[PDB]
């Protein structure tokens, strides 16, 4: 259990990371769902003018 | 440096960073059955890191009046895992233990505990000449409470356990206890069902105190099992 | 990189990235558990293992997990982190989880 | 440290461990080095000779594919009473988000560009004509065409290409051509000495201008014209790796960003929420 | 490659040295495995 | 060993006695200009103690609902000492930094502070497609503050701000955190009032908390150029 | 002499006087996962005796009008015994099998029953475009029966089912077939519970007829999984 | 008992044979093994040296030929009121008979895929439009474009082919990219954890998505477009042999059976029927 | 093949090597010539 004294918070925190080691492989390179347009972006028009 | 430890066996690990050395039982280590001690003569099934491999039990919460605490080996894992099904579908087991107790607390906290691996504990019933019974002994996973940890529940003295392989949880020191225990026994194997070569006993000789914030203190158990052999094999129990 | 593993409505920015544990009053308490598909979203997308593996298609290799305690110094406790193989369903208790 | 690496790490059998003060799953994450335990350390491994490749995300193939940074469709007909005929194109990366977060995941870079041009036509039916279209290459700031027509185009000395619609697509490489070792993929600074300066902009970092304009005096009807430009990086050196783009991108001029209205990719929430910490998405029903 | 000038050459897949140690343990003092790290 | 350290530079020094190793960007060390690398002909003035010692600059008050500062380079010091003089008599500069971020409080209080050096942080403008101005990037000695530190002010993340050279100042463990930044730039030199190199970040991924006597707890930034160079002699800017 | 023959594995033996030699799948034998094949880094279990034994189904009743029986490996074998348990256990799998299947007559009786190991049997369902669903392919130890074993069940044929790992139970001839099948597979190892990699299909080519005393002719199998090798162990599914 | 064979074998000549304990022509099916009783010892032979190679039936030409795989017919024209000038193909090899049954003789195949896309059109007459195709590879289950238009065919990571109807098929080679050490033509089992999941389908064998769009914006009249996708494998690896499809296939997801409605290849009968077993089909009438 | 990659390469119709009998002869003892089979 978290055991801790009166005059220390009693809900504390983790950070978790994650990483690959090196025993790693990736394959079939593909186009990132995490990035997307619908429009042109602001200002990409004012490069012809 | 003999303050901190990690222990691995198959896929589990333990750490901890306040520890006291760590105790083996008699100075001996787990070994498989040579062929100079062995008796039955079937191929033995050595599973390792199916069954060579940390169990953490249920933990007990540790309180200003608690008598203290055992757990039973075999019988304590005899369902758990694939230790427990090499248990069920074979007559004959074999195996030694790396026993890990954990109990935190806090620097305003104070208590001991006595962490004790007794061999051959039978157990006496207090006042009455009926035998204990087989519910009395046989409690598994969940393991029993000491009724008098005075006497040991035996009639004798927990003051002269010391004499068995032991470490103590002494609050202010350490939070944890490592006993490795070998196969312990007269005969090379045996029915894991009907005998228990040891029993882990947690006493608290000194209580639980504090006068900062109350919070529930447990005390929790991991068991692995070292260098198994089952022979006898058939259908589960 | 940090996972997002408190990815619930309530936690904004920040809150995501870390996990409050609380003194427990109950024993063998569960206290989260994170999705492992690099390949979809959840506490590891948005990593840099998660984000990069997302530029392909396929994938081998060992994760790593670390867990960094940020409570008081005066903060005890141990905890149990535990790896599932695939093939049922997620465990809920530290008997199951365990093994 | 260096070294050369053409397949991912073979693991080495491991045995029990209980070693007083030896603890390898142990680490500490303030001093910023990310942990070093190895699966042998963590668990009972076996032998296993690992023979998968690590050559598919060598920088070099990771950012070597053509990618779209430019798409321009205009009317090619009289212009008598706008694109007329014509158009000039500051280049840039930073107008298509698929090149421009994968360039982004690097502060630095230096690599020879390969410029591909691909050109579609149609009627505004009586067949699509064979156009030559000329692309001219001037530089940052330079003296651009302001006509169809006009003298700039005999390109006495910048670099011209003339190509047909039914040739394959045109190309050629724009070397590493910035004023320094690399190209800043982002800039924290002002590109001037005064105070008015456009942040984030160093000039040095503009491959220049593309002016394309229709060869052919216009045809008795009009035609919508379409013009893409594909960049492929080659020869490369990336320095710096950076944390990816995750905001929805708003302008090609700065990093300023809003996020999508509801999770995933909003500012308040990158993840898509679940109920709660202990709630397993796609757990397993059987 | 054809064409006088190098730059105009396809592209060099060869370079398979690595050195993630610049990113994942730019500490001053290398760190041991199993022995603790502070 | 590894948790205490002593940073000596000109007249300056400094000691830690709850430090965490420390990093040394990309594992690299500054030096000065080859002249293999060198462009500005005119021989270079390298004034050596008189600008590679430490300053510390005003501290910042870490509160509960905090979102983190930052301080950009070599801006935070271009009027500062005679480092700023060089800084301002010189058209070009070129140096690298030994960051030390300090902060303590006491085995009550936890808090996470993740202390990174972001090379090129081209900051960008919340909700608005207008770049960020002069004013809003251009902060000295005083520094400035993130509006969204979850996405680094930048539209990516904090979380996978960790790919940059950095340490943690994680209170239960260490007080101090220390990066050594070598000259990084695509030239050799540059102009040091139009361009910062680095940003150097510090940002309360867990809050300040306790629940003892509440105390003001600082976070301070001393930072110490090294291996100053300074070329385009002329007057004062 | 080559009528003969003895199998013994583990704790378990079988001898049949009326053998037809005995078949090697595509000339191979079943053998442990070499390093250089190896993908799961955890340390395999390899229970050896325990799991590496015949296990014997339920016989099934040879009749006039028979259509021919199955059985699907693993997934026959995955609720038996100790291979059962440690599949249940273990998210990854891989062993070879060694089978014997039996049928005794008397010297009046005749028929002809086609013994073949298929690889991948994928299943196919008759007039309609609707896959087969989990239970039409599942059945475990009871395995399944023929619907048109003319054509396999799979739209080819049993005709050309001979270029499959085979032997025949001739009644005059012989009263057993065994088969040894390697681990066949395009992974080193797989998940027990949703892949078969082999199939064992019994067919009565030419059905079971005599003019003597009539009686109950059953069909036994028996089966040995060989090498058994264990990976990714939690909790029971 | 391995070894080259690059020519049929040869015969020798054999002599009368009346030796006791011998009989090469008695065999025993039941030990599952094929006769093997040579010409030789069931005839007096004659000497012959064979030259009859047999590279023609080399598993490599038997299953190196480019099979149509995949044919699509779309409308090409303003769909401002369905393929709308483009589709979208999850590549599967089940769809056409000719090559899924060849493919279905073997358990698991290795091998390189060369794709060659041939592009037909018609006018729904003025000529014939020489259109600019885009063929994306978009990974399987990966994000498709939706909209001839959309930023999806910005392709900066999906490998793309530009291709014009002018110019010959287009032609690339897509890698073995199973997962496995080999393609499962045959899967016995359910692609995922839980008991609901399509059997029989193992996604590990789905090469991936083909997304196909006309470049150039519609005419003012409309054509129908035909695109046509051929496969051909190479460097291939055989394993198990199987029995050949005989009834006709029934779905693309499964190897569900019917059989015609009479004779041959019919569930109760495969062979045509003849009047009684000893009656001879196409008996010489001399 | 003057492409970076060998899968890219024609065709390998080089393989002459074969193995019969590991169909038409998987048993585990040899059967010889002209003597009985069982
Ligand atoms: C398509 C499918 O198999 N299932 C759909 C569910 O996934 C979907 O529920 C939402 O799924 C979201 C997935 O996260 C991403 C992703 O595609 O991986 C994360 C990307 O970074 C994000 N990209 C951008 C540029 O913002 C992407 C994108 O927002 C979506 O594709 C647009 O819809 O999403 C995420 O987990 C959400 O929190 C979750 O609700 C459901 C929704 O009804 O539909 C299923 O078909
Ligand atoms: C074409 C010719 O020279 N003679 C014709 C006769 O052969 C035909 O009588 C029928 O012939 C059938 C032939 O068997 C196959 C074949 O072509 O070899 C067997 C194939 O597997 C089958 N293919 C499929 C996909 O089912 C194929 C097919 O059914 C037919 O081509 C379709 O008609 O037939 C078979 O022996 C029949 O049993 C037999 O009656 C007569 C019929 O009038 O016409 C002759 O011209």
């Amino acid at each position: 259990n978290l055991i801790v004294p009166s005059e220390s918070s009693d809900t504390c925190s983790l950070i978790g990371f994650i990483a690959a080691k090196d025993d790693f492989s990736l394959r079939l390179m593909r186009d990132s769902p995490d990035i997307g347009q619908s429009n042109h972006l602001h200002g990409a028009e004012a490069a012809y003018q | 440096s003999d303050r901190v430890l990690q222990l691995k066996l198959g896929n589990s690990a333990i750490v901890t960073q306040e520890a006291a050395n760590y105790c083996c039982a008699y100075g001996e280590w787990p070994n498989y059955l040579p062929d100079h001690e062995a008796v039955a003569i079937d191929k033995p099934t050595q599973p390792e890191t199916s069954t060579d491999r940390f169990y953490t039990l249920r933990s007990v919460k540790w309180e200003s009046n608690s008598t203290g605490w055992w757990w039973k080996l075999p019988d304590a894992l005899n369902n758990i895992g694939m230790f427990g099904q090499n248990v069920q579908y074979h007559y004959l087991y074999r195996s030694g233990f790396l026993i890990h107790v954990q109990c935190n607390a806090t620097k305003f906290h104070q208590g001991a505990l006595l962490v004790v691996a007794i061999p051959e504990h039978q157990r006496g019933a207090h006042d009455t000449t009926t035998s204990p019974g087989f519910n009395d002994i046989m409690k598994g996973e969940r393991g029993g409470t000491f009724n008098h940890p005075y006497v040991l529940d035996d009639g004798t003295s927990i003051a002269c356990a010391t004499i068995f392989p032991h470490q103590w949880i002494n609050l202010r020191t350490n939070n944890s206890a490592t006993i490795v225990l070998p196969w312990m026994n007269v005969a090379p194997m045996d029915f894991p069902l009907r005998h228990n070569q040891w029993t882990l006993a947690v006493i608290p000789v000194v209580p639980l105190g504090t006068r900062t914030m109350s919070s529930v203190v447990p005390i929790t158990v991991s068991i692995a099992p070292m260098c198994c052999e089952f022979n006898g094999l058939r259908h589960a129990i | 990189s940090m996972m997002e593993i408190n990815n619930t409505d309530g936690a904004n920015g920040m809150e995501r990235l870390r996990v409050d544990i609380s003194v427990q009053a109950d024993l063998d308490q569960l206290l989260f558990n994170i999705p492992l598909d690099i390949q979809l979203d959840g506490p590891l997308r948005n990593t840099l293992v998660g984000n990069i593996s997302r530029y392909y298609t396929h994938w081998s290799g060992s994760l790593e997990m670390t867990f960094m305690f940020c409570g008081s110094f005066m903060a005890t406790g141990k905890l149990i982190l535990c790896y599932t193989p695939p093939g049922g369903s997620c465990p809920t208790t530290r008997e199951t989880a365990m093994l | 440290v260096e070294s050369i690496i053409k397949t991912a790490t073979d693991t080495v059998k491991s045995e029990i461990n209980a070693e007083l003060g030896v603890v390898p799953s142990l680490n500490a994450v303030e001093t910023g080095a990310t942990s070093n335990t190895e699966p042998e350390e963590a668990i009972q491994t076996r032998t296993v000779i690992n023979q998968h490749g690590v050559s598919e995300t060598l920088v070099e193939n990771f950012l070597g594919r053509a990618a779209l940074v430019s798409k321009k469709s205009f009317e090619y007909k009289n212009h008598a009473s706008t694109h007329k005929n014509f158009f000039k194109w500051t280049i840039n990366t930073k107008s298509f988000v698929q090149l421009r977060r994968k360039l982004e995941l690097f502060t630095y870079l230096r690599f020879d560009a390969e410029i591909t041009i691909l050109t579609t036509v149609a009627v505004n039916y009586m067949g699509l004509p064979d156009l030559t279209l000329q692309a001219m290459f001037v530089p940052t700031g330079a003296l651009t065409p302001k006509e169809q027509d006009s003298f700039h185009w005999q390109s006495g000395s910048n670099a011209s290409v003339f190509f047909k619609i039914s040739d394959p697509p045109a190309r050629m490489t724009i070397p590493f051509m910035c004023i320094n070792s690399a190209y800043s993929v982002f800039y924290d600074g002002f590109a001037g000495f005064e105070k008015n300066g456009l942040y984030g902009i160093n000039p040095a970092d503009t491959i220049g201008n593309l002016c394309v304009r229709i060869v052919n005096e216009h045809q008795p009807v009009g035609f919508t014209v379409t013009v893409r430009v594909y960049m492929k990086p080659k020869h490369i050196k990336a320095w710096a790796p950076r944390p990816p783009r995750t905001m929805p991108y708003m302008s090609i001029a700065n990093a300023n960003y809003k996020g999508r209205d509801t999770a995933p990719n909003t500012l308040n929430a990158i993840i898509g929420n679940r109920a709660s910490v202990t709630t397993m998405p796609h757990n397993i029903v059987t | 490659n054809f064409y006088k000038d190098s730059y105009a050459a396809s592209a060099s897949k060869q370079d398979f040295s690595q050195d993630p140690s610049k990113f994942t343990e730019p500490v001053v003092e290398g760190l041991k495995a199993g022995a603790p790290v502070l």
